[PDB]
RNA sequence: AGGGGAUCGAAGAUGAUCAGAUACCGUCGUAGUCUUAACCAUAAACUAUGCCGACUAGGGAUCGGGUGGUGUUUUUUUAAUGACCCACUCGGCACCUUACGAGAAAUCAAAGUCUUUGGGUUCUGGGGGGAGUAUGGUCGCAAGGCUGAAACUUAAAGGAAUUG
């Protein structure tokens, strides 16, 4: 059954891009969802997105903009100790001046370059690069 | 020699293993 | 790809797909350079003046090299009423 | 962009309609559905002949400002379109390729046959495929003579039509050179006919 | 996937289910049936020191082919008897 | 069996490719034009050789030959190549489209006569 | 297999290799000194070559 | 390694399937395997039709046919040639000839 | 004395194409072995290793010598060329052209802080030739090239200084490795990272630019 | 254990074959093969491929259901029904082509989305032998099933492909 939602999604991009494809169909939507995207578009790695009100959970058309190499999930979202968090962003990234790792902190969702300075951490939700 | 003989090798020598400790109740 | 005094190091920067934009590499020898030429006043075409798409080796090996360029064609405003976003 | 002379003008939809490539192939093939605009009943599919003329005047667009004309090699190792090849390739700079391909062309420089052209055109992509597959080891653009069930695979520009024969591969070829002519070469005024029969394009046996 | 459990509260299925393979690996498992102190002839030491009984002139394996020059000897600390190579040209002369 | 080889057929298909006009019919003849166009090493060869020229002469004048063509040859595919009647297309009584083919024009902007099947 | 083979001969070769004398010689500089002359010996003044230097050629090919 | 996709012959989405016995053989088969051939014949033979037509009574009468449906195993129809080894490729070819 | 066959050819030996990166960009065919000669002179080459490899005929046997060439100066250029042969001094040569028709662009980049003049990898990079997987690392500097010698000479001549690498699978069938460390460093410009977002309007292409002086006979 | 016991047929007997021939081939035939009431718990019990979820590609067949077609064919007059035809859509045993991708390869629409390594979850393996052995426990009327070592020994054992 489905397990994760997020994951679910972050995957459905992933082989949206990999096929040259510019669009994505997500079913089904969630706030995490949500909140993950923007931490995406915001950095410019999908296009708009647009929600689809069905009386049940939504659903999400992405646009995909080239440049994004992998969206990923973490699972289970692990405990991310503040100086934990550059030991992830050494592991999964790149290198050490782009991608993001996007967390999940008590002050909210977001990458960690921004938790970084808002001196926050918490749980680990995924990567985006 | 073939593996299913083999078996049936080791299965006579089981059989007869038991017998010759039985010799002392 | 900056430095310090804001200059500009590395060798050469990379082409880019016009349908995925994904890097044209250096050996992907499948992609593909169209020219189109662009007409003045009737007809006589212009020579050294074109439209140039850039297709990488991937989306011309799954097929999609023509239906692309029909979209990428009536965007610049090539074509009518050929290409239809709605499917 | 281009004006509006380029429009149909009922003399060319004419032609078409008469050498009847706006009939298609019974299978549809995916990458083929937008040429599609219906299906005839006693399954027949009819191309949307506005897109192919469209097409053609982009194919034409693409064979012109190609700097030297000579190497912009059509191809065709199929009959119904071999002295078709020929024709074009005698009022075009362009060169031509009839009977066999000869694998080693494109790729393979020792070869007495080692074209090295920047554009390649193309009667049949099933039955030509072997210059498809060659033109893509070397980074050569492609126009495409496709039905409505052609291969897709590293053709770019392709014009729709019917290559089951008769007077099809003859008039898109035909109408390829009057069209290339028409631009940056020496024709002129896009609106009246032409001296060349467009029955010169036809195959022979006889 | 993966066909392991990934749950933050698995933990002792991944303790416990690693505990059991570690016993699919030789010198672990060597060295919690303690078997240098009950099998091995020396109790787990590097050296042990004992009493020559025989000579032996044992024939190597193949392709070889020479006599390898041995004794018997049985080691104080056990009374085991094992058998132990003299090295060198004729060093077997230094030794009765 | 007499199967003549490759060094032989080659040398006949050189000659006839840049000697068509000279070349005659006549074994005896092409005989001798052999000794004076090309420089051969032995008499049987250039026997051999010029009786296989002539084979594909007696077959040429009879139709093309698979794989050998000359200027001679070239000139006469050329000019046959060119026929044309008073047009095939035309149209000796309108145009005779189906329907739906009929609606394409419809739904295209355009005159034409037409037809129904 | 069989353990009781022969120790007749226990160092037949040791026993019947004709003992000859070492040959003296003075003495190699010990400490820095040897390093010194294994710098200047092995690439400062190059000797024996092959496209490839040599260390311990015995009388080479000629 | 495996020499056919189809293993032997084809079960694919079954279990079981019950034995015939090879009808030169008598070795047992599975039904979904073992080659499988119709016979169908003349009673009196192509040489025969002459001097039987002509020494019977009736009209012209109309030949009767035999029908025979023959399984052979797996060897039994290689020696016997029913069948043949093709290469890797030929294999494929489930076409009859 | 060279004598172009190609189009391509023509353009170098010419003059009018003066570097190699303007193949590179409009990614074209290397296919006469002097156009790398001419573009890219003082360029080294080295034979990393000569193994025989042995086959049965229709009565005895049959072998010849397998030559594995590096080649490629200290800086953004390297290829790799695999030649066997009935001779050791042939498998090399053959091996050197065939290393240089295969020469490869290499985006150095700053493991952290660009101060001037590349060190290291843009980002992680890996490459994979039957099993064995080759992975390489941005580094600091002073790191060094942390590699296996055969890897580590394929990338001195590739021009870079610091790297850490991590190899899975049969590490010791060197052929396999190098092969792979070479599809490594080559995925560097295949890699797009924010630097090269931006976009360009495509350069029209030198074979079309110079045409005519590109033409034959 | 009772019934049954045509057929075929372990054991056994014979006839040949062979140097021998306890066999393969032929003949005879016990048990068995079938059933009822009890056991047994194993097979290459195989797709040698865990299950639930998602996503990534083209194609024509077919089984079951449904929808659409002033389609076809049936009477005495062409309405219902029946079967059939075309399109579509679920859910099935499969098949064909391709490779974006994967593999050591053979090959694979999963064995793909894995050093750009995390959707949930069960189970098993850790060089070859010794050995499925010994010992203990347990279940079975028995045969055996499940559970299951070590001493010592060994540099290979093994997979796919290649050319002879
Ligand atoms: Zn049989």
């Amino acid at each position: 059954t489905r397990s994760s939602v997020l994951a679910d999604a972050l995957n459905a991009i992933n082989n949206a891009e990999k096929t040259g494809k510019r669009q994505v169909l997500i079913r089904p939507s969630s706030k995490v969802i949500i909140k993950f995207l923007q931490v995406m578009q915001k950095h410019g790695y999908i296009g708009e997105f647009e929600y689809i009100d069905d009386h049940r959970s939504g659903k999400i058309v992405v646009q995909l903009n080239g440049r994004l190499n992998k969206c990923g999930v973490i699972s289970p979202r692990f405990n991310v100790k503040i100086g934990d968090i550059e030991k992830w962003t050494a592991n999964l990234l790149p290198a050490r001046q782009f991608g993001y790792v996007i967390l999940t902190t008590s002050a909210g969702i977001m990458d960690h370059e921004e938790a970084r300075r808002k001196h926050v951490s918490g749980k680990i939700l995924g990567f985006v690069y | 020699m073939r593996a299913k003989w083999r078996k049936k090798r080791t299965r006579r020598l089981k059989r007869k293993r038991r017998k010759v400790r039985a010799r002392s109740k | 790809m900056e430095n310090d005094k804001g200059q500009l190091v590395e060798l050469y920067v990379p082409r880019k797909c016009s349908a995925t934009n994904r890097i044209i590499k250096a050996d992907d020898h499948a992609s593909v350079q169209i020219n189109v030429a662009k007409v003045d006043e009737e007809g006589r075409a212009i020579p050294g003046e074109y439209v140039t798409y850039a297709l990488s080796g991937y989306v011309r090996s799954r097929g999609e090299s023509d239906d692309s360029l029909n979209r990428l064609a009536q965007n610049d405003g090539l074509l009518k009423n050929v290409w239809s976003y709605s499917r | 962009s281009l004006p509006a002379t380029f429009d149909l003008t009922p003399e060319d939809a004419q032609l078409l309609l008469a050498a009847n490539t706006h009939l298609g192939a019974r299978n549809v093939q995916v990458h083929q559905e937008p040429y599609v605009f219906n299906a005839r009943p006693d399954g027949v599919h009819v191309i949307n002949v506005g897109k192919t003329w469209e097409k053609l005047v982009l194919a034409a667009r693409i064979i012109a400002a190609i700097p030297n004309p000579e190497d912009v090699v059509a191809i065709s190792s199929r009959t119904f379109g071999q002295r078709a090849v020929l024709k074009f390739a005698a009022h075009t700079g362009a060169t031509p390729i009839a009977g066999r391909f000869t694998p080693g062309s494109f790729t393979n420089y020792i070869t007495r046959s080692f074209k090295e052209p920047r554009l390649v055109i193309v009667t049949d992509p099933r039955s030509d495929a072997q210059a498809i597959k060659e033109a893509s080891y070397v980074n050569i653009p492609v126009i495409a003579l496709t039905d409505l069930d052609s291969p897709s695979e590293f053709v770019d520009v392709a014009i729709p039509c019917n290559n089951r024969g008769k007077h099809s591969i003859g008039l898109i070829w035909y109408l390829l050179a009057r069209e290339v002519l028409r631009l940056r070469g020496a024709l002129v005024d896009r609106t009246q006919p032409w001296s060349i029969m467009p029955d010169l394009y036809f195959y022979r046996d006889p | 996937g993966k066909g392991k459990p990934r749950g933050l509260n698995s933990a002792r299925k991944l303790r416990v289910h690693r505990r059991n393979n570690r016993w699919a690996e030789n010198n672990y498992k060597k060295r919690l049936l303690g078997t240098a102190f009950k099998s091995s002839p020396f109790g787990g030491s590097s050296h042990a020191k004992g009493i020559v009984l025989e000579k032996l002139g044992i024939e190597s394996k193949q392709p070889n082919s020479a006599i390898r020059k041995c004794v018997r000897v049985q080691l104080i600390k056990n009374g085991k008897k094992v058998t132990a190579f003299v090295p060198n040209d004729g060093c077997l002369n230094f030794v009765d | 069996g007499r199967v003549r080889t490759k060094t032989v057929k080659r040398a006949s298909k050189a000659l006839i490719e840049r000697y068509y006009p000279k070349l005659t019919l006549d074994f005896q003849t092409n005989k001798r034009l052999c000794d004076e166009i090309a420089t051969i090493q032995s008499k049987r060869l250039r026997n051999k050789i010029a009786g296989y020229t002539t084979h594909l002469m007696k077959r040429i004048q009879k139709g093309p030959v698979r794989g050998i063509s000359f200027k001679l040859q070239e000139e006469e595919r050329e000019r046959k190549d060119q026929y044309v009647p008073e047009v095939s297309a035309r149209s000796n009584g309108v145009l005779n489209v189906d329907n739906q083919t009929s609606d394409l024009v419809k739904s295209l902007g355009l005159k034409l006569p037409l037809s129904v099947i | 297999a069989k353990v009781h083979g022969s120790l007749a001969r226990a160092g037949k070769v040791k026993s019947q290799t004709p003992k000859v004398e070492k040959t003296e010689k003075p003495k190699k500089p010990k400490g820095r000194a040897y390093k010194r002359l294994l710098y200047t010996r092995r690439f400062v003044n190059v000797t024996l070559v092959n496209g490839k230097r040599r260390m311990n050629p015995g009388p080479s090919v000629q | 390694p495996k020499k056919r996709a189809s293993n032997g012959r084809n079960k694919k989405g079954r279990g079981h399937v019950k034995p015939v016995r090879c009808v030169n053989c008598s070795k047992s088969i599975p039904k979904d395997k073992a080659i499988k051939r119709m016979a169908i014949r003349n009673i009196v033979e192509a040489a025969a039709v002459r001097d039987l037509s002509e020494a019977s009574v009736y009209p012209e009468y109309a030949l009767p046919k035999t029908y025979n449906k023959l399984h052979y195993c797996v060897s039994c129809a290689i020696h016997a040639r029913i069948v043949r080894v093709r290469s890797r490729e030929d294999r494929k070819n489930r076409a009859p000839p | 004395g060279w004598v172009p066959v190609t189009k391509l050819g023509r353009l170098v030996k010419a003059g009018k194409i003066t570097t190699i990166e303007e193949i590179f960009l409009h990614s074209l065919p290397v296919k006469e072995f002097q156009i790398i000669d001419t573009l890219l002179p003082g360029l080294q080459d080295e034979v990393m290793n000569i193994k025989p490899v042995q086959k049965q005929t229709r009565a005895g046997q049959r072998t010849r010598f397998k030559a594995v060439v590096v080649v490629g100066d200290s800086n953004g250029h390297v290829g790799l060329g695999i030649k066997t042969a009935k001779e050791v001094a042939g498998a090399i040569r053959a091996g050197i052209i065939i290393a240089k028709l295969s020469v490869i662009p290499i985006r150095r980049g700053y493991w952290g802080t660009n101060l001037g003049q590349p060190h290291s990898l843009a980002t992680k990079t890996t490459g994979k030739c039957g099993s064995v997987t080759v992975r390489l690392i941005p580094a600091p500097r002073g790191s060094g090239i942390v590699a296996s010698p055969a890897v580590k000479k394929l990338l001195q001549l590739a021009g870079v200084e610091d790297v850490y690498t991590q190899s899975n699978g049969k590490t010791r069938t060197l052929e396999n490795t190098l092969k792979a460390a070479f599809v490594a460093i080559g995925n560097t410009y295949g890699f797009l990272t924010p630097n090269l977002w931006a976009e360009q309007p495509l350069p029209v292409s030198p074979l079309d630019i110079y045409s005519d002086e590109a033409s034959a006979q």
